């Protein structure tokens, strides 16, 4: 047998399913989502951390001189400088007035460690939903892992499962994003080989392991200082070590729809948007005959209190007449009021009670037992806590039901007003056709 | 801090973070006379129910009005022949129903 | 200096570029494209491959009965047969004759070398282009690896260059395809645990050495018969080994635009379809002063020969008065025709000859030397070959220019009906007016 649901997306909801099958007694299928994932596809664009200038041992030449050569590093830089007397210690360290040079040469290499503090540049394409659902019906309670496409199909008990595509296309991530540690930022980080000196980017790499090692960092040297042996230079500082202040507010912090940004994985968990369609295909053996299940005639239902609050604050009784002890399924008709019960035990004296849940001041359902049906109105009263630890058990359905207490008073005015007009279109009717002829 | 019926989080240290919920309270009668009604439904929804009672009164006010004016054109049409007869002799009755002097 | 233009997506196309900086004198830079690819990116279904059935040593206990348990091998069967006789081997195996049970038992296993041949279904998303360049001016010789999208920046000798997005999205593969070993197939395979025996997907399993196993492959198992040891069954032949035999075309034999789908980073190599926009960033070392730069006076372009072929099958000759020797460089303001050279070498008493590329019996275009002008004009006579190995080194502009031989003819014919009209019209209106008196 092939059935088809939608069930909300929202993490907790005790979603309920009802199959009424010709030849069978109805059934009741409760299935509920306990977590979501939600992995976009990431391309590496590059590795960015914190630098290291390598700055070596000075070459000076005692009556003599250097030329500048070029090398292969990143953000190479190299000097000569014309008349020098460095006065190394104890000594001059030359013998030679004012035909002396230094060779000053400083270069931009990657820090000792970048393999362990590091941030990444992506590019974030479409993601994949996958869930966690809990399947109760009969005497099977399972809950098994799915991917929410049409593709992954699941079986518990004989039963199976595809658990369709998602019907919102929204993700919380950007086209580009940086991920550090823990955090991830919806950032526009620069292009590949042109960052800026002493901003994030500074110097790039494709990878941990590459070895190109862009670098702008604005390094430059100087003329020593007469009389001793250093390398002076200036640079602009670091553009990671900038970043890790100014970086701002991350995706963590400020995520609609209650996401929770997470690790290794880039995954957005239990985010609330959407609908999940569902189609089972369930065996012949998960029914009950119709002769085989109690049969319930003047079904009738009364409800005792009614509270619309966020938890099931409504009790409702029902009286039948029945034939046999036996089990039936309940469910509700309408989505103003949730049911907590997916099946209850029938016996001779015939009572049954039921707790619901609504968020309207006079909720009007239809309530089924095995082979019954009956109506179901109430006056709930709103409740006086503010603020609850936990979210409501009902979907947020508020318009009051058509002859309830405040809409009995439009329809009576209405009807007032309305036999008003219609007395006046008679009698001007009858008096125009009468005067007429 | 707000706390809508969407929810709230708050992050308060090293603990973990703590969501709470709003629950639909409000004052007034659901089930009392029409202005406890219009009391509570502002109470929950302000601007739709003062849009909603606006507009059913203006609706009202229309109907009332319309009403009336096509009595009035019909009085005069009933009695307006008479008012042009040089006799002009109106029966009493109808004189009664449609305030003829 | 900053400059941007856009060069067209074909492999071996020579693309000249004119850059006019006032102060200093025209430049002609020269890149073309040496090889392309394009990657999507891929998420791997499942993996399917042969199979292998599993029939263990039946068990047979006499006098006596047993009973068959149940277990979690994929597409696993046990039987139980009543009444047996064995007969093993010089002898009859049993001694009661009728009270003798034999336990039949199969499954279903992935194959042997299911690592080594079998096929990946995938999901194709967004793919990324990755061009190969070679950018020639003055002295620089070069070919750069380069990612087709704004962001990538490179350095070829001073000058900064980006290469832009494609102008089209287009791409060959579908949402869905197979990859077998060096081909690729745009075909839609089933979902993950809904697999049909005999099929394409008949055994699934998510990654080659994960342990999953569906299976469906219709095992059956069947009664013994009298007097022998041996476990017949029955089952549908492998659906890998049936989709090899009819898997249709690949995506290699049919591919628009001459794509050569290639090895197993999944790419589309070398197809000729959109535009590269390109920007770069020159520096003052590049140009040359306007004074060094000879200067052209009284500059004319004749034709000798034209045919429009697929190769430089146009000659011309320019004569000018100069002043000094020195290096020029010439270009085409229309892309009616292509010129072969970029740059030129200006005599001190003579003429340049040049050769270019059309298709079109008279094209007009503006050819320039370092800053003289002049207007070509030609007589094209269409090839004699009809076959060719090589492509087209123009444009196929093909609409002939005004004045040419085709349209002048229009134009004094259609000047002729103007000249009746206007004197009909100038008629008709004296007539008019003369009557109007
Ligand atoms: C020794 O000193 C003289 C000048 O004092 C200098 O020209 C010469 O190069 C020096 N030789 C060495 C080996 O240092
Ligand atoms: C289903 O099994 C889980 C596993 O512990 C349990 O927590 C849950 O209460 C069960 N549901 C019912 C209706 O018994
Ligand atoms: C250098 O450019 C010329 C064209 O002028 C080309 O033929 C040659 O292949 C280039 N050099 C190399 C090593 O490819």
């Amino acid at each position: 047998y092939e059935h088809s649901t939608v069930m909300p997306n929202v993490v907790g909801f005790p979603y309920k399913a009802h199959i009424e099958r010709p030849g069978y007694s109805p059934l009741t299928l409760q299935m509920q989502v306990v977590e979501t994932s939600l992995e976009p596809t990431l391309n590496l664009e590059y590795i960015t951390c914190e630098y290291k200038t390598v700055v070596p041992s000075p070459y000076v030449k005692c009556c003599g001189a250097s030329e500048c050569s070029t090398k292969e590093k990143p953000d190479y830089q190299c000097k000569v400088y014309t008349g020098v007397y460095p006065f190394m210690w104890g000594g001059a360290y030359c013998f030679c007035d004012s035909e002396n040079t230094q060779l000053s040469e400083a270069y931009v290499d990657r820090s000792d460690v970048c393999r362990h503090d590091h941030a990444s540049a992506y590019k974030a394409h479409t993601a994949s939903l996958k869930a966690k659902v809990r399947v109760m019906y009969g005497n099977v309670n399972q809950t098994v892992d799915v991917y929410v496409n049409g593709d992954h199909a699941v079986t518990i008990g004989g039963t199976q499962f595809i658990f369709g595509p998602l019907s919102s296309a929204w993700t919380p991530f950007d086209n580009k994003i940086v991920v550090y540690k823990d955090e991830v930022f919806n950032q526009d980080f620069p292009p590949y080989g042109s960052g800026q000196p002493g901003r994030f980017g500074d110097i790039q790499s494709r990878t941990v392991e590459s070895n190109d090692l862009y670098a702008n960092t604005a390094l430059k040297l100087a003329r020593p200082s007469p009389g001793m042996v250093h390398v002076p230079y200036t640079q602009t500082p670091s553009g990671f070590k900038y970043w890790l202040k100014e970086k701002g507010t991350a995706l963590n912090t400020k995520a609609p729809f209650g996401c929770q940004i997470k690790t290794n994985p880039v995954r957005a968990m239990n985010c609330a948007v959407g609908n999940i369609p569902v189609s089972m295909n369930l065996p012949d053996s998960a029914f009950t005959r119709i002769v085989e299940a109690p049969t319930i005639i003047d079904l009738t239902c009364t409800v005792a209190t009614c509270t619309h609050s966020s938890d099931f604050g409504g009790v409702l009784t029902l009286t039948y007449k029945t034939d046999k002890n036996g089990d039936c399924s309940v469910h509700s008709h309408s989505n103003v009021a949730t049911l907590q019960e997916a099946t209850a035990k029938v016996k001779t004296a015939g009572k049954v009670t039921l707790h619901f849940s609504t968020a309207s001041a006079s909720p009007s359902f239809v309530v089924s037992l095995c082979s019954a049906r009956a109506t179901c109105s109430a006056s709930c009263e709103p409740p006086k806590d503010h603020i609850v630890p936990y979210a409501a058990s009902h979907s947020n359905v508020v318009f009051p039901d058509m002859s309830g207490t405040a809409l009995s008073w439009v329809q009576k005015i209405s009807g007032g007003l309305g036999a008003f007009a219609i007395g006046a279109i008679l009698v001007l009717v009858v008096v125009t056709c009468i005067g007429l002829r | 801090i707000p706390v809508p019926v969407d929810g709230m989080e708050y992050h308060w240290g090293n603990n973990d973070p703590v969501r709470l919920w709003s629950q639909l309270t409000t004052e007034g009668k659901p089930h009392g006379w029409p202005h406890q009604i219009v009391q509570y439904y502002y109470g929950l929804y302000p601007a739709a129910t003062v849009s909603a009672v606006v507009g059913m009164s203006l609706l009202a006010l229309i109907s009332i009005f319309a009403s009336c004016y096509m009595l009035v054109a019909a009085r005069s049409k009933c009695l307006t022949p008479y008012a042009l007869t040089p006799g002009a002799a109106v029966p009493w009755t109808l004189g009664i129903l449609c305030c003829a002097p």
